[PDB]
């Protein structure tokens, strides 16, 4: 899909890296009151990923991330593995005591 | 289930299309107040020429 | 003689002015109409299988909030845009009030549902770059992977 | 805190009791639209720059005069950011030299 | 139509231009996504040179609505209100439905 | 006279319109067919060997996952695209249903 | 058994290629509702001209 | 190497207190074995398709 749409890996990473952060634009006075200006832009929907702009022609026709990638929820590179009674893998936790207490 | 918004643009009717060429060679006598961008109407004078 | 505008339209080209000479290939006027004004939507190729048997769309334009209307007749073009791999859907809209002017943006809205197909949550589809399959749970509750064939996801 | 506040002024000896509200702040949210922006070929960040610097007085740099320091900032005249409506028509020059609000 | 236009050019702040007429062109520039508004300006002094910049401020009347100083309008995003002053000086609040503001 | 479209296809060019004159060198219409629609795949130059006569090709288009295409024939073009550094492998696909659109 | 995948472009049939040129000169009388992008079957009138 | 073949983390989403890792990568198939890497599809800056 990359080649087909004419998009390099780098073009993707860069665009991705600029479609997931909030920004504040000072405040403003109305009825003698402070009005903070919050600018949304946080990723939190799969569609948001699927709607990460990559390329846009003059036409106004854009090319989203959904055109070169499926956005699936998966597991990270596991570092620790926990098993219980040899009948299932589970998540756990260990309480660390401050040495000498 | 689907629900997607497709982008679109407004353009000229390409079935309502007309290019006005002179039937035969000649020189322009005068040209009316009319430039690219103006809205004309069927019958509007374009230019007077001698052939 | 006098050359007149054959039809109601807008001069998109006027290549000769006064004091000049004219020839057969010279163009005095390029006049394009806009009453039955045209609109064209860029629909991602991905859902061609769906839009072919489509019902209606709901056209809207930014410049005009009131001119939002449903579209029940259109025409899908045989060629998709290479540059953006999108289908071309063209629709004609009544425009006497000269509201929609060529150059404005627009949004063709589509809400529909496909024919009844087998459905499983996307989280269940284990897919490599060729090997897609899912893990099934038999009677006794044992695990068993089976190679399946995907059609297309949605929501 | 609102109940406990108003019952405090009914007590014999209290002069003035007030409870600080925890969510009594005002906001002017700029809910960016990935689709509408991608249209003009703009990333979230691209849009937000106007929020922080154009509308807000975002400090861009600092001049140096000896030991002392000086703040520099960018911003449209206060007029383009008077009220919310003014922001709705906040003049933006897209990367593709398209003039929009 | 009823709009009121007033022109000013930075190059010649000493001149006051009169506008012969104006016409809102039918075709919006497809490159800028803007409507075209053409003005014709009296220029016998030749102080208005082509290529120069020009600021075009307009004023448009709107359908009569109840009007109040913008400062007197409170807003919580879910309700808008003002503070009326009774006959006896009593300050009393009331909800209102906003239409639009400007200037 | 009346010029008719000599073959079933798609108009890719149309230089002549109402009012004009017409000449020998003008193009009233360019029409391209698509029943035996073409599909040209790009093959990196270093994997040239990978494609031999006995090879078995199977085509799929994302736009229409409901269709199963049959390949009339295929030919490994002699000239490798100098811009992509890929060999050209042209397939001809049965397309009477017109579900396979160019682009 | 080797196995690899490649991307491809669905392009027009170039052996089914027809470019209409007027056998002789003249002027256009009429032009049927047809613009670049449409699909025309054989026998579809493009225009009328006087030669 | 890092992002296409490896699961290089590119960024982190934010949902309240919690954090989420985001990553780029070709389907496991293009990186199954060494040979698969030898034919790892690369789209050069100059839009040339190579391995």
């Amino acid at each position: 899909r990359l080649a087909q749409y004419g998009i390099s890996l780098a073009e993707v990473k860069s665009a991705l890296d600029a479609s997931n952060q909030e920004a504040g634009g000072s405040s403003i006075e109305l009825a003698e009151a402070e009005y903070m200006v919050r600018a949304s832009g946080y990723l939190q929907t799969l569609d948001d990923f699927n709607h990460i702009v990559l390329k846009a022609s003059e036409n106004g026709v854009p090319v989203y991330l959904r055109d070169v990638a499926k956005v699936q929820i998966g597991p990270e590179m596991r570092r620790g593995i926990a098993e219980l009674n040899g009948e299932g893998e589970v998540a756990g936790g260990v309480v660390i005591l401050r040495s000498g207490k | 289930t689907f629900a997607q918004s497709f982008p679109a643009n407004v353009s000229y009717n390409e079935y309502q299309y007309a290019i006005v060429q002179a039937r035969a060679a000649g020189f322009i006598d005068k040209v009316y107040p009319l430039t690219v961008g103006d809205k004309v109407q069927k019958g509007t004078p374009l230019l007077d020429l001698t052939i | 003689f006098t050359l007149k505008a054959p039809i109601d339209g807008v001069i998109t080209a006027f290549d000769l002015r006064a004091g000049m000479n004219i020839a057969k290939d010279n163009v005095v006027a390029k006049i394009q109409g806009m009453d039955p004004v045209w609109v064209t939507a860029a629909i991602p190729e991905s859902i061609a299988w769906l839009v072919k048997d489509a019902s209606q769309f709901t056209l809207t334009v930014p410049a005009r909030p009131d001119k939002t209307l449903t579209i029940r007749k259109w025409t899908l073009l045989p060629g998709v845009d290479a540059a953006t791999r999108t289908l071309q859907l063209r629709l004609e809209v009544d425009n006497a009030d000269e509201a929609l002017k060529p150059g404005m943006n627009a949004w063709l809205q589509l809400n529909t549902a496909s024919e009844p197909m087998l459905l499983i949550p996307s989280q269940a589809l284990i897919d490599t770059g060729s090997e897609q399959r899912v893990i099934t749970v038999d009677a006794d509750g044992r695990f068993v992977p089976k190679r399946v064939a995907v059609f297309q996801a949605s929501q | 805190a609102e109940q406990i506040e108003e019952v405090a002024r009914t007590v014999p000896g209290v002069a003035s009791a007030l409870a600080e509200r925890l969510e009594g702040g005002r906001y002017i949210n700029v809910e960016i639209n990935r689709e509408k922006a991608a249209r003009y070929g703009m990333t979230v960040a691209d849009v937000q720059l106007f929020v922080t610097s154009a509308v807000g007085g975002a400090m861009v740099g600092e001049t140096v005069e000896g030991i002392a320091r000086y703040p520099i900032n960018l911003r449209y005249p206060q007029s383009w950011r008077d009220s919310p409506q003014a922001l709705r028509q906040l003049p933006i020059l897209t990367p593709m030299k398209q003039q929009i609000t």
